[PDB]
DNA sequence: ATCACAATCCCGGTGCCGAGGCCGCTCAATTGGTCGTAGACAGCTCTAGCACCGCTTAAACGCACGTACGGATTCCGTACGTGCGTTTAAGCGGTGCTAGAGCTGTCTACGACCAATTGAGCGGCCTCGGCACCGGGATTGTGAT
DNA sequence: ATCACAATCCCGGTGCCGAGGCCGCTCAATTGGTCGTAGACAGCTCTAGCACCGCTTAAACGCACGTACGGAATCCGTACGTGCGTTTAAGCGGTGCTAGAGCTGTCTACGACCAATTGAGCGGCCTCGGCACCGGGATTGTGAT
């Protein structure tokens, strides 16, 4: 066959996705999630296509940057693997969580 | 079930762009909750803006105004 | 035009209008929109300067939102200015943490 | 069809782009970012200048408020240059009355 | 001489407090905090209202702008109550 | 009822609040309801926090709200804590909170 | 004679200083520092004493707040001891750097 | 036209014990030896950023005296709003 | 190291659509002119910021000593990544259907602006009950045995 | 087990002074009238949001397999806590000095505002070169030998 050691494709994908700027969430699932969340606020609502695009650009920028901080929190604990506790520490620090 | 539309490989790609090499199994659901909270907070504010404009369509500007409110200013959509 | 008298590409007329229309104060001085329009033009210069270099480095002649992101996030002071700002379609800087590299 | 007017700094961003990089252009998306950037920085200086006036019990936003605004806002080196171009353009303007 | 008049929300704060704890007092510093609290929230709401008007090309700040300012600004339960307490005041004001 | 406060049934000064909204460059024109709504909200939040800090004062055996009673008040209320989440209340201290792992076993 | 075990007096002091609200940095030291940093921005400045209390009240609170984040950074790393690198982790995540 | 003495090394007035106290109120139980000089460096960066604005407001107002209000407005500038000192 | 084989890089060709330029209309900027008032400046007051000194004493410092903590080491189990094939719904280009966004033009209810009227809110003044501060005595917890 | 004892806690006593009330003068809020324009409300225009549809992939998914990573377990050295004696200077409160904060009055330069004017800046139109996409060699690492 042929097999790369665990972590080699992980690094190839980092180099790749840090090279590009295209969105990483599939557009329609995101769109359907945006409409779902909004319904619970006000019923019968339309969205400009650019309004969903703006929410996706922002949301993903937020998650990438949160993953950056989560990663530092993992590394701080001599780990290579991100865990829910690293995210929770990040947010606690960001002052999102209490 | 729509939240689950934010898939494992999708969260993985985001993590990769964030420089993450290895990802725990419990991270996927954790990121779904986090992203829900983020969107709730922003969409809530966006809708408050739409409401006030007496519209039925949420504009990019409503969102831009909401992102700004939340300290998450976004360039390229009507700033 | 007050632009030319002041030496600027950026519109001094527009900027004086926006200041009075924007409920910043009762009155707006004559120098205020000239000063402001100059600072705006200067910061525009500084970004486009560094964005263009980034377009050149990346073998392009047209600036796209990534070039603006590379410009900003590689520049210490600009990155600070836009520290709470999200450049749409910008991506991130390539940066892998050392401990993640194989030995 | 017909119209519907919306102002932007697009023409001036181009004019300045030509000064700094005559042989390079710009996409529409990148142009929309520059537009956002100018508006944002405009609002930020203007807001600070507004507050400075109120703090000092003054009815007027003069170049001196824009100047202080620029120094509270901008980081060190970026402010120094900004104050220069500002003072410079003001000088050139009043000496062309 | 005879010192410059320095306006305060002190008198109102003591009123509200007498309604709500008619035997409780308040120190200088406490009142100074209370006083900054009131100014702080005043500015925050007024500021958000100003932006709403500007965003919608309105020249006027009405209770409808304040109301929305309050909804963007206050967290959940605090908002609900302030809104009803505000609408009540406008309603009571408008008829009398 | 001569004052605009009476007409509104408020303890907070609608007149002064209308003044400040005008002398503040918020917009060209300020509606007649705006100070009224605002003055009432300001009043609602005021009473909400004084409620909680007189309680603190009383738990602490005191007739007087000092700034620590406000902090105790604010930082124990989820919603007040957030409204003031980037505010520092001179001379109020912190909430007693020792981390678990720091406790002797 | 008698000797408390390590951590016993520390715990006691955590509960003592979490009950009070008094400033923990001596007032002259802190003010000299203020006048020195301010002198290096501009010469012949005076301070209203409450301007020095204001900076000290803000300063101490910035550093309790931070020592909290720092402490959770230590604990994340399975430690009880706060280190320079916990502080640095916290400031980076705060976006202070 | 008379001497101010010269101020030097005042960071060190933020002693070891004083930093320990602030650490206690932040709930810290054990403190590494290197934390003190690190804390001085952070205080100083903090004081510099704020004092730089207080002064910018103070010079704008054409005063030779820094007021609580210049500090109060500088604090609010940095998103570190403070109650109890006017404003 | 020296071997082969992945996945990636880069290079010259090819079509495709938006960057960028001209074009002519129009609305926002400009110029030229009046009026009133914000604040620049000068003169005067008296607050409070500063300096400086001696005395008390609590806090800071530095040194002795040893506990319990951090980190270095081994070591074991499975939770991860990698790489197949099978399963799916995102993406695109398509036509069709209209809510509702957004622009105009009418007009009147509402808010600016004003003088004249006056009573809420201010500082000045005064005093005593709340609480900071202390010493006593009871309680409680940690560490010696 | 049991037992000092150090530190903390809870108690009235006691004395200093700032919260809070009384007063009376003043300035900001109220009162009633003009007058102008913002915006609500209506009427029309057509943009963009939206719906169902059917192929063509590439992305999602579920699974086989096994390794490197996380965590549990132990072991050693010393850094960091505690306590003590000695050293240092903060704080206090009391005094003496003037810089400069902050407030008044005078007068004018500057900006608001209006009417008239003009070209800078807009959308509409067009077209073509910069760049996305791709296939087929140039090269670079990764794992295996
Ligand atoms: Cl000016
Ligand atoms: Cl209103
Ligand atoms: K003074
Ligand atoms: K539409
Ligand atoms: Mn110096
Ligand atoms: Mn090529
Ligand atoms: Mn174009
Ligand atoms: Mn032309
Ligand atoms: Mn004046
Ligand atoms: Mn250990
Ligand atoms: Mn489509
Ligand atoms: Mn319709
Ligand atoms: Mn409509
Ligand atoms: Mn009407
Ligand atoms: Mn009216
Ligand atoms: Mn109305
Ligand atoms: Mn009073
Ligand atoms: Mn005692
Ligand atoms: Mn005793
Ligand atoms: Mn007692
Ligand atoms: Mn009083
Ligand atoms: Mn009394
Ligand atoms: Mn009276
Ligand atoms: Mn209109
Ligand atoms: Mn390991
Ligand atoms: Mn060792
Ligand atoms: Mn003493
Ligand atoms: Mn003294
Ligand atoms: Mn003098
Ligand atoms: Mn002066
Ligand atoms: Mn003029
Ligand atoms: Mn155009
Ligand atoms: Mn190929």
């Amino acid at each position: 066959p042929h097999r790369y050691r665990p972590g080699t494709v992980a690094l190839r994908e980092i180099r790749r996705y840090q090279k590009s700027t295209e969105l990483l969430i599939r557009k329609l699932p995101f769109q359907r999630l945006v409409r779902e969340i909004a319904q619970d606020f006000k019923t019968d609502l339309r969205f400009q296509s650019s309004a969903v695009m703006a929410l996706q650009e922002a949301s993903e920028a937020y998650l990438v940057a949160l993953f950056e901080d989560t990663n530092l929190c993992a590394i701080h604990a001599k780990r290579v693997t991100i865990m829910p506790k690293d995210i929770q520490l990040a947010r606690r620090i960001r002052g999102e969580r209490a | 079930d729509n939240i689950q539309g934010i898939t494992k490989p999708a969260i993985r790609r985001l993590a990769r762009r964030g420089g993450v090499k290895r990802i725990s199994g419990l991270i996927y659901e954790e990121t779904r909750g986090v992203l829900k909270v983020f969107l709730e907070n922003v969409i809530r504010d966006a809708v408050t803006y739409t409401e006030h404009a007496k519209r039925k369509t949420v504009t990019a500007m409503d969102v831009v105004y909401a992102l700004k409110r939340q300290g998450r200013t976004l360039y390229g959509f009507g700033g | 035009t007050r632009s030319s008298r002041a030496g600027l590409q950026f519109p001094v007329g527009r900027v004086h209008r926006l200041l009075r229309k924007g409920n910043y104060a009762e009155r707006v001085g004559a120098g205020a929109p000239v000063y402001l329009a100059a600072v705006l033009e200067y910061l525009t210069a500084e970004i486009l300067e560094l964005a263009g270099n980034a377009a050149r480095d990346n073998k392009k002649t047209r600036i796209i939102p990534r070039h603006l992101q590379l410009a900003v996030r590689n520049d210490e002071e600009l990155n600070k200015l836009l520290g709470r700002v999200t450049i749409a379609q910008g991506g991130v800087l390539p940066n892998i943490q050392s401990v993640l590299l194989p030995k | 069809r017909r119209k519907t007017r919306k102002e932007s700094y697009a023409i001036y961003v181009y004019k300045v782009l030509k000064q700094v990089h005559p042989d390079t252009g710009i996409s529409s998306k990148a142009m929309s970012i520059m537009n956002s950037f100018v508006n944002d920085v405009f609002e930020r200086i203007a807001g600070e200048a507004s507050r400075l006036a109120h703090y000092n019990k003054r009815s007027t936003i003069t170049s001196r408020e824009i100047q202080t605004a620029v120094r509270l806002l901008l980081p060190g080196e970026l402010a120094k240059h900004a104050v220069s171009e500002g003072t410079k353009a003001v000088t050139k303007y009043t000496s062309a009355k």
